């Protein structure tokens, strides 16, 4: 119960301050009829304005207070969510990520906001109505505290049924939000199968699972409002029982359990109420109990490192590098990979499907982690490198790009630190090819592109994610099967880029490309079948030593 | 307006149950005070056999009435609502999935799973905690205005014109400030989605801070609308009670027309001031409830929404030749119109030959096929399939018998076998590793654990590009069609695979439509159809 006053600790000067306001509302409240006043009476008139201005004062002040406390919460979630290894971002699919944060944290902030106000009214109304009671009758007020712990034992035990339902409940409202999203981000799949009725029945599974659960919740709170109005009548009933007996064998004080009697009956309601909160407790608990995992889970992953480099080249070292995923280990994907990349030099990645080139660019990004030996970049580990500087120096493509919705100028400038210029935009732009359809368009580079780039062509959403690589001036270049469906213009260009631009020197391109016009002009040839290097020589020397190179290009 | 009354229809049994329970849940506790009176009074003589035992044994009976039946209120209430949100959201899904291609277009997927799922509680979280305080609200006054009142109702005119022009501002203020509160929030979701489902194109940058930096902003604008409606409604509580003392004080002021004594009229001024500021928790939670069901209607809006699609078709065929017919077709996409992308074209297709439809990007080769699958309308002409309209053929009909491969496709989370058999309501394993192996996805199928009922990824994330491809077009195959259109389906795949798969009329009574990048790609097509810049040559 204690994690839960974690982010309410930056806000206790404020709620200090509310905390004393509640205390003079309370001790106004109780001391009214003790002085009254000891245009005939205006009495009424300065008491209820004096005692709506403190009430409006409080209120601002909690409400104020309660906001900034759920804005700094959810925050907090989404940057450690954000800082957990690419595996855990596969084990849970994007819509339970997204029900964690958004519905998860709502539920958690409304349930603390509504139950905090009412706590703490109640606990400083019960202890200034407790200080009443001492001196009113001390003899029957030691009896009622002693009777009373010994409600708190039904509660305490059934406790644990509240959060057990509640994990369950906030699991089957994630998965039902999956199917939600998965479903309506494919539409065009969708309806080309006419599957409406099977994506309809995979969310009434979902809905009818919460059914089964939210009747269990309902039972439960009018078996709870039962326990909890009977235990407080079994405690006020038992005191004049006890009164009853001391009227007519023990004192004379008949005129002070009179008095007694009122405060008791209030004391009893404030107990009941107060009481009525720890289920309510037990409820946060259990749904806060996710997200209170993702801000205290340790990523997998290496730490960044603090070298930052003014001068690099794009010297990288394979060294005996053997990697199998996380999610199914000894299968290895990659197995004795060496070979090294030079400034300067285009290598050619080729092979069949599945083999692993694409593995070994996401080991080149610093993804993933390899299994095997070193991944030296000019001399030091990628883990060494800082996180900002490493991705600036290193850039890639993607077998499937991705684009954001957003413009165009603020797309292939993404991830910049800084803002770069607007003619650099187009420098990039005219270099990759993509500025020939780009001016085509009425907006210009300002047409927001729409989600997962559904009004952009085939070779169209290749073409930028070229331009968005290259504008950052990367050391590292890799290409992953982007130069298959590109226009003429841009084949040019990349032809241009590869082997004919001035700055070629500058930097080292890894090439995985089924295109072999390009293979047969690249400086190293590299066969990768089965995880392991097969051949490797230039395109000459490829053919001369015939074998399985020979055989891939002479099928057609 | 009505809707949610016809909504919550099916839950009357469940509901006039709570009214049973709360009728004499208000009455026991009206009328224990009464019997609390009996036993203080009767302190300073009493008996100890007498009534006095009679009077705890009365008042403990009604506090078991009181409290069993408000336990009981709370159990139906609390479940009934489950039923109602559960309800909604199915109706929601359901009226979603019936609409357009173009309709979602214009919305984000992150802000229509925001609707879906914090609306829906809002809609029904309104009643719950202040119908008891509504009916309750309502038994006390009717119980208090059955004393002195020669002229006491005068404050009943009094009380009838309760600003009802500052009401009226206060509703319209109240349900522009809960609009604006529920588009943030939705704009706010929709930056989660797109950082965490594309993260390997954000991680590859090193630009998860920007996608920090931009949901802080976001949770900004949503905290100040969150400060806004809570500032507002403190404001407007404390000028209501300033008029409830200013109408006392007025009223009191002619107190003196007569000065019927001073002891009665001192006897009702509590209970007076108590309804005073009593009856302004009717105006306020009925206000309430009127702007709160009409702060929601986006959802509303969704659930009665009529696609532009055409009339449903009911022909359906037993037996189908195969023969598209293009003609004149002209075609420009609804949510960008007035820019035509096809131009007059005109075209047959016949089943015992093979199609090849080539052109440079952003020709209108895939708005050929989208359209011949029945995804669009076209806008001038008429595309034919076996001598009639392709919108008359029923909807599981005519998208069992023609399908297609897309240039990049999808694959849902689950096993193999359910994307290789998906859209069928049955399929044997018989059909399924026939169809595995025409696409040569056999191969790799078997390195996997468990088979063919291993997980896919989300969006095949879990699978080569390769191998994506082979899952596509077995997934094409297993249906048997008649009319196969294949979208750049040989390109990702190595050249050993694609040259094997290059006749794709063995049988020789299906339709293909081979669709490429350039003229080399395909060689063995009877037809050749060039199209340039969306007008055929
Ligand atoms: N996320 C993953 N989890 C588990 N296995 C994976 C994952 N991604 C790929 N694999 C497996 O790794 C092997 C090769 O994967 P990879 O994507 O690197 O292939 P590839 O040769 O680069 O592909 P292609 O040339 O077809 O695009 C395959 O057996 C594939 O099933
Ligand atoms: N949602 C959309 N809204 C407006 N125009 C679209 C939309 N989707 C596609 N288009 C237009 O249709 C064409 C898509 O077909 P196209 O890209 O030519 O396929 P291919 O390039 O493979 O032949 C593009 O020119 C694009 O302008
Ligand atoms: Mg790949
Ligand atoms: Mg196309």
């Amino acid at each position: 119960v204690r994690r839960l006053l974690g982010c309410l600790g930056s806000e206790t000067r404020r709620l200090s301050l509310f905390l004393v306001l509640v205390v003079l509302s309370s001790l106004g409240e109780m001391a009214i009829p003790f002085f009254t006043g000891r245009r005939n009476l205006t009495l009424m008139s300065i008491l209820t304005i004096a005692s709506a201005v403190l009430e409006f004062v409080g209120d601002g002040i909690y409400n104020n207070t309660m906001g900034h406390v759920h804005s700094h919460l959810q925050g907090e979630v989404f940057g450690a969510v954000l800082r957990q290894e690419t595996e855990f971002f596969q084990q849970n699919q994007t819509g339970n990520i997204m029900s964690r944060v958004t519905e998860d944290t709502s539920t958690l902030s409304d349930s603390l906001s509504e139950n905090l106000s009412l706590f703490l009214w109640y606990l400083v109304r019960g202890l200034c109505l407790l200080g009443i009671m001492l001196w009113g009758s001390v003899s029957l007020t030691m009896v009622t505290l002693i009777t009373l712990p010994l409600l708190f034992l039904l509660p305490k035990k059934v406790g644990k049924w509240y959060q057990l339902l509640e994990v369950q409940v906030r699991e089957s409202l994630a998965k039902s939000s999956q199917v939600a999203i998965e479903a309506l981000s494919a539409m065009p799949t969708v309806r080309s199968f006419a599957n409406e009725e099977g994506e309809a029945q995979k969310f009434r599974e979902k809905l009818q699972e919460i059914k089964t659960l939210n009747q269990k919740e309902a039972v439960a709170y009018a078996v709870n409002s039962w326990t909890t109005s009977i235990s407080g009548m079994l405690l006020k009933v038992g005191i004049l029982y006890i009164g009853g007996q001391l009227v007519t064998s023990g004192a004379v004080s008949s005129g002070n359990l009179v008095t007694f009697v009122l405060y008791q009956m209030q004391f009893t309601q404030a107990v009941e109420v107060l009481l009525s909160i720890y289920p309510r407790v037990q409820k946060a608990v259990g749904s806060s109990e996710k997200i209170f995992e993702y801000l205290d889970r340790t990523p997998r992953c290496p730490p960044s490192g603090l070298l930052t480099p003014l001068h690099l080249e794009g010297l990288v070292q394979f060294q005996d590098v053997s990697f199998a995923y996380p999610n199914r280990p000894d299968v290895l994907v990659l197995q004795g990979l060496t070979f090294t990349l030079r400034p300067g030099e285009v290598t050619a990645l080729v092979g069949p499907n599945g083999s692993g080139k694409s593995t070994v660019a996401a080991l080149l990004q610093n993804l993933y982690q390899p299994t095997g030996g070193q991944l030296l970049l000019d001399g030091k580990p990628l883990p060494q490198y800082e996180h900002r500087y490493l991705h600036r120096q290193v850039a890639a493509v993607g077998q499937e790009p991705q684009v954001f919705g957003r413009s165009l100028q603020e797309n292939i400038a993404y991830g910049l630190t800084q803002k770069p210029t607007m003619e650099e935009i187009t420098a990039a732009a005219v270099k990759s090819g993509a500025h020939s359809f780009i001016s085509g368009l009425p907006q210009g580079y300002d047409t927001e592109v729409d989600e997962a780039g559904s009004q952009l062509s085939g070779g169209q959403r290749q073409a930028v994610a070229l331009a968005r690589a290259l504008i950052r001036k990367p050391c590292v270049l890799i290409l992953d099967d982007a130069t298959s469906a590109l226009d003429a213009n841009s084949q040019l260009q990349v032809e241009q880029l590869l082997y004919e631009s001035p700055e070629r020197y500058s930097r080292s391109v890894l090439l995985i490309t089924q295109h072999l016009s390009l293979v047969e002009q690249a400086d190293h040839i590299l066969f990768l079948e089965g995880g392991a290097i097969r051949e490797g020589g230039t395109h000459q020397q490829l053919m001369e030593k015939k074998g399985c190179y020979w055989a891939m290009v002479q099928a057609p | 307006m009505w809707r949610l009354l016809k909504l919550s229809r099916p839950d009357l049994p469940l509901l006039v149950a709570a009214f049973f329970f709360l009728v004499l849940a208000v009455l026991g506790e009206t009328l224990i005070p009464h019997y609390s009176g009996r036993v203080i009074d009767i302190l300073g003589g009493d008996f100890d056999p007498h009534a006095f035992a009679s009077a705890i044994f009365f008042m403990c009976l009604f506090s078991f009435g009181s409290s069993l039946s408000a336990g009981c209120r709370g159990g139906c209430f609390t479940y009934t609502m489950s039923r109602i949100n559960l309800r909604i959201r199915e109706q929601l899904f359901s009226s979603l999935l019936r609409q357009d291609l173009g309709f979602f277009q214009e919305t984000k997927t992150g802000e229509l799973n925001s609707r879906l799922s914090s609306d829906t509680t809002l809609m029904s979280n309104w009643l719950p905690l202040n119908a008891n305080v509504l009916l309750r609200s309502l038994v006390k006054v009717v119980g208090l205005y059955g004393s002195i009142s020669p002229r006491l109702t005068l404050l009943s005119l009094l009380h009838m014109p309760f600003t009802i022009a500052a009401e009226k501002v206060y509703n319209t203020r109240h349900q522009e400030v809960l609009r604006e509160i529920q588009d943030a929030v939705a704009r706010a979701g929709q930056v989660v989605r797109e950082a965490v489902g594309g993260l390997q194109t954000v991680r590859s940058f090193g630009a998860e801070e920007h996608e920090v930096c931009r949901y802080k902003e976001a949770l900004e604008q949503c905290r100040q609308l969150y400060w806004r409606r809570d500032l507002e409604r403190a404001l407007y509580l404390l000028v209501r009670r300033v008029l409830h003392l200013g109408v006392q004080m007025l009223m009191l002021s002619c107190g003196l027309q007569q000065m019927l004594t001073q002891g009665s009229l001192l006897s009702f001024m509590i209970y007076q001031e108590s309804v005073g500021s009593y009856v302004q928790t009717l105006v306020y939670i009925y206000g309430d409830m009127l702007s709160n069901v009409g702060a929601a209607e986006k959802v509303f809006s969704y659930m009665d929404r009529q696609p532009n699609l055409p009339s449903p078709g009911t022909l359906a065929p037993t037996t189908l030749q195969g023969v598209v017919k293009f003609q004149d077709v002209s075609f420009a996409y609804p949510n960008r119109p007035d820019r035509p992308v096809l131009k007059g074209l005109t075209f047959t297709l016949r089943p015992g030959e093979v199609t090849a439809l080539v052109g440079p990007n952003g020709s209108g080769k895939s708005t050929v096929a989208a359209l011949l699958q029945n995804l669009y309308q076209p806008t001038g002409g008429q595309v034919l399939l076996d001598e009639k309209p392709i919108s008359q053929y029923e909807h599981c009909y005519l998208h069992s018998q023609v399908v297609s491969v897309g240039q990049e496709p999808v694959l849902f989370s689950g096993s193999v076998r359910n994307n290789i058999a998906y859209g069928l309501q049955s399929c044997e394993d018989d059909k399924v590793m026939a169809a595995a192996q025409a696409a040569h996805a056999d191969d790799f199928i078997q390195e996997m654990e468990h088979g063919i009922y291993t997980d896919v990824g989300e969006k095949g994330s879990q699978l080569a590009a390769g191998q994506k491809q082979r899952l596509a077009i077995a997934r094409a195959l297993v249906r048997d069609p008649r009319v196969l259109i294949l979208d750049e389906a040989t390109s990702a795949l190595d050249v050993q695979c694609e040259q094997a798969l290059q006749d794709w009329n063995s049988r020789g009574d299906r339709t293909v439509l081979v669709i490429a990048h350039r003229l080399q790609t395909v060689q063995r097509a009877h037809q050749i159809l060039v199209l340039q810049e969306g007008k055929l040559q």
